[PDB]
Formats: structure tokens, C-alpha cells, sequence
């Protein structure tokens, strides 16, 4: 139903090393598609999924262009940043800016991002009004000062209803195969035991896309959140996820737990029970 | 696609 | 600020000794983005070790996976190093074929 697309864009200042670090990903929901390297040998807008693959010079040069740009403006407001808090150029520094565009189901504009932080705190979001701007301290003021005074919003405003929702829509008309699937993870219960009297049970659920998923366990109907380990959504670096959860279960007790695992890719949730 | 600067959002 | 990254070694597919497969670590939730990372069997540095294009998380935590192609078997160990400015020492996490 609902789509995204985002880009990130990270500067890490390094003394004497020379110019900053440029790392810029793009993603469709949770498909990376694009990358721009500083430091790859031959800086340049690069594909990472098939169906971006067949998009022609044009585009590759334009966002190569787009791509060094902000790097040159990220690298000003790197010095910019020094001035504000008082900084020394020996040191190194990290500016992060994660912005996109929503897709509802209507086609129209869902929800907008537009969110920028220095040194990985909060430094400058834009409102969910898109007019409005969120400073999280006094430095961050003056560029909202200055934002404000160039009528910025209004241009991101009109790039999100504009090329962004556009170029969106075309890319999941390319790459339906991938974009608009949703696959259900396979999942099974694994026994581990601990001792003579305890012994661990592992819900996997794996290969399901997108990676958004809910594990959880249940004593006799009752969800168990004591001795309970649920480890990070992880990618299984082929396009898909993997994500597991674990229960501390006393010898004996192991047909008294489920595991309930809720999916967009599963027709109804799924509750598992350890088959030996 | 990506946001194209026409004026920037200088800090 | 800075935050300690998180480990996970793991692999593509259910474990198959002599099957071939894909070992990754996944390291996340860590900043600044300095950060090395090596896949090892048996103590050594593996031959072909790539990794994705950083990217980072809502709280700004970056996370990065770095993979390469190994046949799972029960005479080899592999594990995942770790060197950042928050960890004292470089961290070194065994690939567990239960997680």
C-alpha cells in the first residue's frame, strides 16, 4: 500500500587527512537502490538494485551532480558548525541528514522527512506542516533563522510533491517484482538446552521482507517478557531479513510456550510450538 | 530522486 | 556522543555442514562511524571480506554488514572482530550455528 523513499547523507570531518567523508545511500522502503562514495575511486551516483540498473546516463549524472553538491554545502556547514560551538578544526565531526517522501495509496503525499543532526544529536527537523522548522538547541536557531529567511521549506516542499513523489511512483512501477513483494518469513522453534533443568527456545523467522515484524512469546496464553532475548532485525545481505527470539524455559515446561510471530507477508499471524 | 539545490541550506 | 556497537554473526541460510553459504556480521547502534570490522576462521582474517554502504538508524546510530562466502563444518570456528573508540581492546564475537 503505503511506499517510501528516503536518502542519507553522512560528513565525517578528518584533521589532516584532507577533505570529509561523503557517504550517501538512497532506499525504497527498505531496498537500497543508490550510493555516492567520496572515497571510491571514481566518485559517482552507483546502482544497488536491478531495477535502478536501467535508468540511463542522464540520471546517473545528474545525481552525481546532486550528490556533490550537498556534499560541498555539508562540507561549508561542517565549518559553519565549528564557528557555532566554539570547535577546533583538530578534531573530527559528523553531519547526518536523512530526508524523503510517502506514498499513500491515493498517490498522493503521505508524510514528509526532513531531519538533520550533528556529532548523532538532534540538530534541525522539519515539522510534519513541512513549514515549520524544530531546533534542538540555541546554535541550530540561527540556521532555522537563516531557513526561514530563504523560504527553504517552501522549495523542499515543492521537490517533495514534485520529482521526489514522481521518481518514487516510477521506481516501484520498475521494480514491482521486488518493491511491491511481500514475502512471509519461514520461521520454526529451535531447542537449546542450558543445563539438566533448563533449556532455551529459539523462534526463527527468516527471508521475509519487508523487515518490519513482531516475535513474541507466550506462557499458557500469557505473554512472557521475563528471561525473554529478541535480537535486532539483521538483513540477510541478499534483500531479505532474519530476526529470532528466545525463551529461558524450565525443563518440562517446553509444550506450555508459543511463539507468535506478525507479518505483512502472512495472511493471518502465526503461532509456533517447538516439534521435536 | 535526489533533492536538487538551487539556493542551499547553508547551517 | 559515542555509542557501543552491537555484534550479530550469523549466517544467510540454516547451517549445512559442506553446503556452501554466506557469513555475516552485522554491526549497529555505534558513533562515531570509525569503525573496523574482520570476519576470522580459526583466528586468521578471511580471504574476501566486502561490506555494505553505511547507513544509519532513527537515533542516528550508524550499522554496517560485512560478508563473505563460507561452507559451514564442525572442525573450523569462525568469528566476528571488532575495533571502535568506545570498546577497550577489540571485541571478538563467535559465530554461534544456534543464534
Amino acid at each position: 500500500g503505503s511506499h517510501s523513499m528516503k536518502y542519507f547523507y553522512t560528513s565525517v570531518s578528518r584533521p589532516g587527512r584532507g577533505e570529509p567523508r561523503f557517504i550517501s545511500v538512497g532506499y525504497v522502503d527498505d531496498t537500497q537502490f543508490v550510493r555516492f562514495d567520496s572515497d571510491a575511486e571514481s566518485p559517482r551516483e552507483e546502482p544497488r538494485a536491478p531495477w535502478v540498473e536501467q535508468e540511463g546516463p542522464e540520471y546517473w549524472e545528474e545525481a552525481t551532480r546532486r550528490a556533490k553538491e550537498a556534499a560541498q554545502t555539508h562540507r561549508e556547514n561542517l565549518r559553519t558548525a565549528l564557528r557555532y560551538y566554539n570547535q577546533s578544526e583538530a578534531g573530527s565531526h559528523t553531519i547526518q541528514k536523512m530526508y524523503g517522501c510517502d506514498l499513500g495509496p491515493d498517490g498522493r503525499l503521505l508524510r514528509g522527512y526532513h531531519q538533520s543532526a550533528y556529532d548523532g544529536k538532534d540538530y534541525i527537523a522539519l515539522n510534519g506542516d513541512l513549514r515549520s522548522w524544530t531546533a534542538a538547541d540555541m546554535a541550530a536557531q540561527n540556521t532555522q533563522r537563516k531557513w526561514e529567511g530563504n523560504r527553504y521549506a517552501e522549495r523542499f516542499r515543492a521537490y517533495l510533491e514534485g520529482e521526489c513523489l514522481e521518481w518514487l511512483r516510477r521506481y516501484l512501477e520498475n521494480g514491482k517484482e521486488t518493491l511491491q513483494r511481500a514475502d512471509p518469513p519461514k520461521t520454526h522453534v529451535t531447542h537449546h538446552p542450558v543445563s539438566d533443568h533448563e533449556a532455551t527456545l529459539r523462534c526463527w523467522a527468516l527471508g521475509f521482507y519487508p523487515a518490519e515484524i513482531t516475535l513474541t512469546w507466550q506462557r499458557d496464553g500469557e505473554e512472557q517478557t521475563q528471561d525473554t532475548e529478541f535480537v535486532e532485525t539483521r538483513p540477510g545481505g541478499d534483500g531479505t531479513f532474519q530476526k529470532w527470539g528466545a525463551v529461558v524455559v524450565p525443563s518440562g515446561e517446553e509444550q506450555r510456550y508459543t511463539c507468535h510471530v506478525q507479518h505483512e507477508g502472512l495472511p493471518e499471524p502465526l503461532t509456533l510450538r517447538w516439534e521435536p | 530522486i535526489r533533492y536538487p539545490k538551487t539556493f542551499g541550506w547553508l547551517w | 556522543i559515542q555509542r557501543t556497537p552491537k555484534i550479530q554473526v550469523y549466517s544467510r541460510h540454516p547451517p549445512e555442514n559442506g553446503k556452501p553459504n554466506f557469513l555475516n556480521c552485522y554491526v549497529s547502534g555505534f558513533h562515531p562511524s570509525d569503525i573496523e570490522v574482520d570476519l576470522l576462521k580459526n583466528g586468521e582474517k578471511m580471504g574476501k571480506v566486502e561490506h555494505s554502504d553505511l547507513s544509519f538508524s532513527k537515533d542516528w546510530s550508524f550499522y554496517l554488514l560485512y560478508y563473505t562466502e563460507f561452507t559451514p563444518n564442525e572442525k573450523d570456528e569462525y568469528a566476528c572482530r571488532v575495533n571502535h573508540v568506545t570498546l577497550s581492546g577489540p571485541r571478538t564475537v563467535k559465530w554461534d550455528r544456534d543464534m
